[PDB]
């Protein structure tokens, strides 16, 4: 059912221009590690996937609903 | 005799490339302008000329080089067939 | 190129315009007209080749001797 | 006075005399290189130490090196050298993809000797360099003036050579048989031979593939760590000198 | 065309597709399209666009998309194929891996990416030790990452196990880049000098001011000026101006010469920065603090001009002028986070301006003449502080220990010693010596009431640290 290509294909198409993919990916790898930095630490628990806002104008990651466990 | 039989640039380090390049006999090719032109910088620099050689030198000793051939091969064939 | 550091290191490192460096796309290729070459100016001297021989005018003995010449 | 050696010089001879002495040199052989018992660097068979390959091949002294073995203090027998030989001999480059413990899975795969001894006898270019190099050493000042070494080299030969077959033939037969008898080992080998002269389409992508490639299209390789050994050399001198400051 | 090209390319016979790839590179070759290098639609970007928009079946060597993106601005669509090219290559063979991913490190180093250069040359490196330097000089820990470094290529030496050329180029380059970031200028000068390096040895003199003072060495360092010419760069021509502006000092040149050299530097600078991509990246830093020394080299220029003229009769009454010119000066600095070789040109070009100045103004006076030497402890007392902040270890300690020596005793002078004596104190272990001995004694505590209260309170916390709870009490309580 779900290889692991689903994601990367999307957001390939969303982006007919490179530079502006290569912008979005490239703040995506720096906001990813401040998160997993900050859920990591605090042990932050239940992290579905509805749970990570990706912001596709500029490439923020807000994740939602975090709380200590 | 016995002893050879025994701010500032490093005139030194261009001359010893030289013996980098094989020889005609060694390798098999023809010399030519590339050949030529690598050897060229080398004696300049032995001989106290900085600035180097003029940028149409090459051509001019790979002629030079081939027609003292072509006129050493007819001298010898002539006497023989 | 100027400066004597080297080009093409992949390392961590310019002019407005810099100079193509000379490439061919496909040909005999340098190694095979080096080669030819003295053949070339013995067929010159010679006077001519007949159909169906070539290349082999010179001993082996004497290639080298020719060699010798040109570099000394 | 010394003892001489004999008209012919073998391996036996020279090995049981000096038996229970250190050996001259220490050669390490590999799959493409070889190198000394002290030495850190290697040699490859392709760069300009194969003429010493070469001389063991054929158990002759290495006259070119003579100058560099004299600085080491090599030890000689009887003007002759004994070698040991060692004999050692006997994935997906440039991907992306491997995996090694310092580095991320990739998501593109499924998960993570013979001994031997030998001994080279001497020749008369050993004993030409040899006089060439006492010439120009300094000790008069010079070690050698020239106008001595032809009675410097007539007493050596004398030394050498201190018997000699002086008794006179009376015809032919004796001449050869005389001649058939001191034939030499070294000196009777033979007269040498006269001297002699679907993947292309592969070929051609991969050299199409490599245009304008500064340094990899030449090829298509002998470090020497000469800038390592200048900085260390740079680096040594400098802090001897702030010693004295 | 864009639209167009695929379209018309699926329609090519599949026999005959080599012949037009090598057309296409040809045609991208020619040496006629350098009359189209400014205008930004021109065919240069438009050809590669279309031949990258259907890569698999459109094969073009990485070099010369690497090559012709950095004159076109093609930045973008060159990566696009060289690291989609990476994870998928088109041809199994390992020269062509090799090559492909030499290209994009290239790419990468001069887009000023230096994270992707590191996290590329991590995977492909095959040695540990050069592993562990990349990872270590990517925390900006050099020391750690030169001792590294050596290890390797002792290790290497060996030749028990083989390795390659870059590798090889690699320890040497980053090597000297390490020394470089460490000022070890000493030996680096002479390692140029014996391999003939030009640039380096131009760097390297660059920073020795008093060398710039003799006429015959001057006169030596023209001539590798003017060898090193031939290809202009604007560091090159930034040594040309400075060179230029030496030369008016003395009075051996027009202004004219020096405005129309800076003028040429100006439009250098201005076409390199047309090349770059419209947005703002990290390939943009240094071409600014080219135009920010650009402008304090025109305004030093006035400086000297000024200098000289008015003090040719003799008047002692333009120290008032020069003193808003430098309290303007005063406030141009770049950001703490950025490169410390920034910090270290700034320092060096305001020594240089500073011992011009203290050089014409001593031979006059034989308080109002000794401005030089007060400016000259402000920067070096404020680059100490950042280069502290940068965790360089005893880049702080030599620049605050090399201003031991400085006439003309100030209150000015004076208060910046104080300052540095203050900041003597790092809060490091293993200090405890140097601590002690300046409780012992330290000139006097008369000057004013909160230096010697700092003074104080560094004693008693120096002191929290070895127990002495009740004398550190009674320190800060005083």
């Amino acid at each position: 059912f779900v290889d692991h290509t689903i994601v990367l294909e999307y957001f390939q198409g969303a982006y007919p221009n490179f530079a502006d993919f290569w912008l979005f990916r490239r703040r995506f790898s720096y906001q990813l590690a401040a998160l997993t930095f900050m859920t990591y630490t605090m042990h932050i628990d239940k992290r579905y996937p509805h749970k990570m806002n990706i912001a596709r104008g500029s490439g923020n990651i807000w994740g939602s609903e975090a709380v200590s466990y | 005799v016995l002893m050879e039989h025994a701010l500032k640039m490093n005139f030194d380090l261009e001359i010893r490339k030289r013996y980098a390049q094989p020889l005609a006999v060694e390798s098999g090719e023809f010399p030519d302008t590339s050949n030529i032109e690598s050897r060229m910088l080398p004696f300049c620099y032995e001989a106290g000329l900085s600035s180097g050689h003029a940028p149409d030198a090459a051509q001019f000793m790979s002629i030079a080089t081939e027609t003292f051939i072509k006129e050493v091969m007819s001298a010898i064939f002539s006497r023989t067939r | 190129n100027i400066g004597g550091a080297g080009s093409g290191r992949p390392t961590y490192t310019q002019p407005a315009l810099p100079k193509t460096p000379a490439f061919q796309l496909e040909g005999e290729g340098e190694r095979v007209l080096n080669k030819k070459k003295l053949d070339e100016l013995v067929r010159q001297v010679c006077g001519g080749t007949a159909e169906g021989q070539d290349g082999n005018m010179l001993t082996p003995e004497v290639e080298e001797s020719v060699l010798n010449m040109a570099d000394a | 006075t010394f003892d001489a050696p004999p008209y012919v010089i073998t391996p036996e001879y020279i090995l049981k005399k000096f038996a229970g002495h250190p050996p001259s040199l220490i050669v390490h052989l590999y799959q493409n290189h070889f190198r000394f018992d002290q030495q850190e660097g290697m040699f490859q068979y392709k760069s300009p130490m194969r003429i010493f390959i070469e001389h063991l091949r054929n158990r002759t002294v290495p006259h070119e090196i003579m100058e560099y073995l004299i600085q080491g203090g090599v030890p000689f027998y009887e003007g002759c050298l004994i070698v040991q030989v060692f004999d050692h001999r006997t994935t997906v480059p440039f991907s992306i993809h491997n995996h090694n413990p310092y580095i991320t899975p990739s998501p593109y795969v499924p998960y993570p000797p013979t001994v031997y001894t030998v001994v080279l006898m001497p020749t008369a270019q050993a004993l030409h360099t040899d006089l060439l190099l006492k010439t120009v050493t300094p000790r008069d000042h010079m070690e050698l003036d020239p106008k001595n070494i032809y009675e410097v080299e007539a007493k050596i030969l004398l030394a050498t050579y201190p018997k000699l077959d002086l008794e006179p033939t009376k015809n032919a037969e004796e001449t050869i048989a005389k001649l058939e008898k001191l034939a030499h080992p070294e000196h009777s080998h033979k007269p040498p031979e006269p001297k002699v002269r679907d993947e292309a389409l592969a070929a051609e992508q991969e050299r199409y593939m490599l245009t304008l490639d500064e340094r990899l299209s030449s090829k298509l390789w002998e470090p020497r760590f000469e800038r390592f050994k200048l900085i260390e050399n740079i680096k040594q001198e400098h802090a001897e000198k702030k010693e004295q400051e | 065309w864009v639209a167009l090209f695929p379209m018309f390319w699926s329609a090519v016979p599949k026999e005959d597709r080599p012949d037009l790839e090598r057309g296409l590179v040809t045609l991208l070759t020619k040496d006629y399209h350098s009359r189209q290098m400014d205008k930004r639609p021109n065919v240069v970007q438009s050809l590669m666009a279309g031949a990258v928009k259907t890569w698999p079946h459109c094969k073009i060597p990485p070099h010369v998309l690497k090559f012709e993106a950095k004159t076109y601005d093609a930045w973008y669509t060159a990566l696009h194929q060289l690291e989609n090219a990476a994870i998928k290559p088109e041809i199994d063979s390992a020269a062509v891996r090799e090559s492909n991913l030499d290209a994009l490190v290239d790419l990468y180093s001069t887009l000023g990416e230096d994270d992707l250069f590191y996290g590329t040359w991590r995977r492909r490196c095959q040695f540990v030790e050069t592993n562990a330097g990349l990872s270590y000089e990517q925390h900006g820990m050099w020391e750690k990452a030169q001792r590294m470094y050596e290890s390797a290529q002792i290790k290497a030496r060996t030749g028990v196990i083989p390795f390659s050329e870059a590798e090889y180029m690699l320890w040497e380059d980053h090597w000297v880049l390490c020394a470089q970031k460490l000022q070890q200028w000493e030996i680096l000068q002479d390692f140029a000098k014996h391999e003939n390096f030009q640039d380096l040895l131009l760097e390297c003199a660059w920073r020795n001011t008093e060398y710039w003072q003799n006429q015959e060495n001057r006169d030596q360092l023209d001539t590798v000026i003017k060898g090193v010419m031939d290809a202009p760069t604007p560091r090159r021509y930034f040594f040309q101006a400075f060179m230029s502006l030496l030369k008016l000092h003395n009075k051996q040149e027009t202004p004219q010469d020096f405005n129309r050299v800076v003028d040429e530097a100006i439009q250098l600078s201005i076409r390199k920065w047309h090349q770059l991509p419209k947005r703002l990246t990290a390939a943009h830093v240094p071409l600014l603090q080219n135009f920010q020394q650009l402008v304090e080299l025109h305004d030093a220029s006035v400086i000297c001009q000024s200098l000289a003229q008015t003090n040719a009769s003799n008047l002692d009454v333009k120290s008032g002028e020069l003193k808003l010119l430098l309290g303007s000066w005063r406030d141009r600095l770049p950001n703490m986070w950025d490169d410390i070789v920034a910090w270290q040109d700034l320092v060096t070009w305001r020594q240089h301006v500073f011992g011009l100045i203290n050089a014409t103004y001593l031979q006059l006076i034989p308080s109002f003449a000794y401005r030089g030497y007060h400016e000259t402890a402000w920067i070096i007392n404020r680059f100490a502080h950042v280069a502290r902040k940068h965790a360089l270890p005893e880049v702080c300690i030599s620049q605050l220990s090399r201003i031991y020596t400085l006439p003309n005793i100030e209150i000015q002078e004076a208060f910046l010693k104080l300052r540095e004596q203050a900041k003597c104190h790092y809060q490091n272990p293993d200090e405890l010596t140097s601590g002690l001995d300046v409780i012992n004694n330290t000139n006097l505590n008369y000057f004013s009431a909160p230096q010697k209260a700092e003074f104080y309170t560094l004693k008693g916390m120096f002191l929290e640290k070895l127990g002495q709870k009740e004398e550190a009490d009674t320190a800060f309580g005083t």
